[PDB]
């Protein structure tokens, strides 16, 4: 928790939370390619109950669920990105955060399980389809809507 | 089962009482000394949101308890331009 | 413990310099207590909170059928760090001295007697000149802005603004008189401190009732239509008993300046005309109350520039005196204080 | 005998009870919440109070950033304009 | 009106709110008109130009909780035997 609260970052903008739910966090060749083998279930479930930012974003713009639904081994290991895709939700995490490239977790999934898997778990939400309408037409939202709202639509 | 939503203009928008608790607030507004457990008329005065926006609500209900648990190719819910920015603080409000 | 380690640090202190030792004690009560909790007891948040608890007890000690001392002791603290003085400290000792003050500050619980206490200080040291740092003064406001909400601080700082924009109004004010039509004549040299009603502590109340001597009426008419046109929507109400002014006895010798307030000033007025001066001959033009006049009278006879031509002393209708000629000054710049 | 130096204290009212910038809830004479902020950039005599015919005074930087959207007065809802 | 953010006087929507959410935590009534309109003040404070007083809400309600649920340990401390019966 300590650790978190100092919110580290990696110059690739990647937070505490990003490197533990990428597959392509190094692991160096000695034995702990044997144990610490990333994506984790564990690892992220433990981050997450610490506090971590759920919705951080890195300086590419991806968050904590896009990171993970590109993960090229959706089956062999199923429970570990299972795990993380119910643990990232049920905490605080956003399924429709928009990336700085105007892609959806869905569109940067590249992966029929991930998709589906977190379209299992996308709530719908009337203001989430209101934040797209409003980015989608670039209506002046400044200073129109709560503050909270504004960066709720830089979201979207 | 019939909760009736009151808008800023007066127009009640009476909606299935399962539909409308899907919003947080709605549900919350029923809930406590708000309950009138008489069935007779369960009213709900949005003495804030206009009417034409919380009939795009009521839309909205019922468009997701139907396309709920399908995911089958939803149909895009229809939001105006105009009518954006006042149904995002409306759904801000009525959360979900 | 912490309690009776108070009432053994605090409750014990005979006057003196009581608002230097208080604090002092409470400070070192606090800094023992919180040194001991963080090297023993693990700097627990139980027990913070029960030494808070406890010096929150100890600050405002109220002796029983009698208000608490605490605040005034702690705004006089203040005054006497800011106040300029020949106590030798600088600016980084008085602004570590007020940073370990807030400390205490924060366990009075009657927070709004220390404003009234601290505003009635603190508009003494602004107008009078008695602050050592303008800029401690803003520190110490901000301090207590920091510590507690903007609404205490809103009186403190519109105060603390007013007196620092002070120069820029006579500059101003200066202008307009350059810039006015005609070389209006500067007889005088007038500096206002213009203050906000309602910030300051100080009550007008006019029922004592005064008037201007002529050669001021002529500054008062200036900056009256200066103040009405620069600056809209504004009455500006005249605060006298506050004005002072500077005289040199050239009547007599000149050997020396005699700054005295306007209440005081307007005596002289009427026995500029002529020497021999009774009480309401001097009182037609001042037309003053009778309390505001004896006290005046007295404190110049105090300062006996005017010698009482009648045998009685005291204060009664006729009452005249005149001018002391063979009264003189060791000093070249007497000030008459109040 | 006579006065040369003058020093001389004078209180002032707005002939209006207004105390607080009801937008910033500071006081109008202090400065606006904006200007609160990079207050080594701000000159702190920019806050100046602005007027409406209400007979309402905020800061003129408040009334102004409330005026881009919102073209009715903060308090009672009927529209500005400035004295 | 509508729920665009606007200027509110926390000092006043506060005494209209408190006087609904000190009757709802002792189970007293209050009418069904002022519960929904109450949904508005809280939300009209959470929102409210040009900075949120969601933290003004939130501390002032702890302090309202603070000073009620502490009055009501004096009242269960008042009764000798009777404690559990007035905790309950
Ligand atoms: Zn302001
Ligand atoms: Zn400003
Ligand atoms: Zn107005």
């Amino acid at each position: 928790y300590n650790l978190i609260h100092l919110d580290p970052r990696t110059r690739e903008g990647f937070t505490l939370l990003h490197l533990a739910v990428n597959s392509n966090t190094p692991v160096d060749d000695f034995h702990t390619n044997d144990v610490c083998s990333f994506p984790n279930a564990l690892v992220t479930k433990l981050l997450l109950d610490c506090g971590a930012e759920v919705n951080a974003v890195d300086n590419e713009g991806n968050s904590a669920l896009h990171i993970i639904v590109q993960y090229n081994r959706p089956i062999s290991d199923f429970l570990t990105l299972h795990s993380i895709i119910i643990s990232l939700v049920e905490a605080g995490a956003h399924t429709d955060m928009t990336n700085k490239q105007n892609k959806t977790p869905l569109d940067k999934s590249t992966t029929g399980v991930s998709e589906i898997l977190l379209k299992t778990q996308m709530k719908m939400s009337l203001k989430c389809l209101a934040a797209r309408a409003v980015r989608a037409n670039d209506i002046n939202y400044q200073d129109q809507i709560p503050r909270t709202l504004e960066e709720f639509v830089g979201f979207h | 089962m019939y909760v009736k939503l009151i808008s800023s203009d007066g127009h009640e928008f009476i909606v299935k009482r399962e539909h409308a608790l899907t919003s947080g607030t709605i549900k919350a507004m029923l809930s406590g000394p708000g309950q009138f457990a008489e069935n007779e008329t369960n009213e709900v005065n949005f003495r804030e949101i206009p009417s034409h926006v919380l009939s795009k609500v009521c839309m909205y209900f019922t468009y997701k308890v139907r396309y709920t648990n399908s995911s089958t190719e939803i149909p895009e819910f229809p939001i105006a331009p105009e009518i954006a920015l006042e149904l995002l603080m409306a759904a801000n409000f009525l959360d979900c | 413990h912490i309690h009776d380690e108070g009432l053994r640090a605090t409750s014990n202190l005979t006057q003196e310099n009581m608002p230097t030792l208080f604090v002092e004690s409470v400070l070192e009560v606090h800094g023992k207590f919180v040194q001991l909790i963080n090297t023993v007891l693990n700097g627990d948040q139980h027990f913070m909170s029960a030494l808070d608890k406890a010096l929150t007890s100890v600050v405002n000690y109220r002796e029983p059928k009698s208000v608490c001392k605490a605040p005034e002791l702690l705004a006089k603290y203040c005054d006497n760090l800011l106040k300029k003085s020949a106590k030798g400290m600088t600016e980084n000792e008085v602004e570590d001295r007020l940073t370990s003050f807030i400390t205490v500050f924060k366990y009075i619980d009657d927070k709004d007697v220390f404003q009234k206490f601290y505003a009635r200080m603190l508009a003494k040291r602004l107008i009078h000149g008695l602050s050592m740092s303008m800029d401690s003064e803003e520190a110490m406001i901000n301090k207590l802005k920091q510590a507690c909400g903007y609404e205490f601080t809103s009186k403190l700082h519109r105060m603390y603004t007013d007196m620092s924009v002070s120069a820029d109004l006579n500059n101003k004010f200066n202008n307009f008189i350059k810039n006015q039509d005609t070389v209006i004549d500067l007889g005088i040299s007038f500096q206002i401190y213009v203050l906000q009603a309602g910030a300051w502590p100080l009550t007008q109340a006019p029922s004592s009732t005064f008037a201007i001597p002529q050669e001021l009426e002529k500054s008062v008419q200036m900056f009256e239509l200066f103040y009405s046109q620069h600056f809209s929507g504004r009455k500006l109400t005249w605060l006298h008993y506050l004005c002072t002014g500077e005289v040199k006895m050239n009547y007599l010798g000149k050997p020396y300046v005699a700054m005295v307030t306007t209440y005081q000033m307007a005596v002289l007025l009427a026995f500029n005309n002529s020497e021999t001066v009774s009480y309401k001959e001097l009182q037609d033009s001042t037309q003053m109350n009778e309390k505001e006049l004896t006290k005046t009278i007295k404190s110049l006879l105090d300062v006996k520039m005017i010698n009482h031509d009648s045998e009685k002393e005291d204060i009664d209708a006729e009452s005249s005196f005149s001018l002391n000629m063979n009264f003189s000054s060791k000093r070249t710049k007497f000030k008459i204080t109040t | 005998f006579e006065v040369k130096k003058w020093n001389a204290v004078a209180l002032w009212a707005w002939d209006i009870v207004v105390d607080n910038c009801a937008i910033c809830r500071n006081h109008i004479m202090d400065l606006c919440i904006e200007c609160q902020a990079n207050q080594a950039s701000a000159t702190s005599e920019e806050c100046t109070v602005a007027w409406g015919v209400c007979n309402h005074a905020f800061h003129f930087h408040c009334i102004s950033r409330w005026l881009k959207t919102r073209q009715v007065c903060p308090l009672d809802n009927r529209e500005w304009e400035f004295q | 009106t509508s729920l665009k953010p606007r200027v509110v006087d926390f000092d006043e929507t506060w005494n209209k709110l408190l006087t609904t959410i000190k009757a709802v935590v002792m189970l007293e009534y209050v009418e069904r008109a002022t519960w929904n309109d109450r949904f508005s003040d809280i939300y009209a404070l959470c929102v409210a130009y040009p900075e949120p007083l969601g933290e003004r809400l939130y501390t002032e309600t702890k302090i309202f909780l603070e000073n009620h649920v502490r009055h009501l340990h004096k009242r269960v401390l008042e009764s000798e035997e009777q404690v559990l019966v007035m905790y309950h």
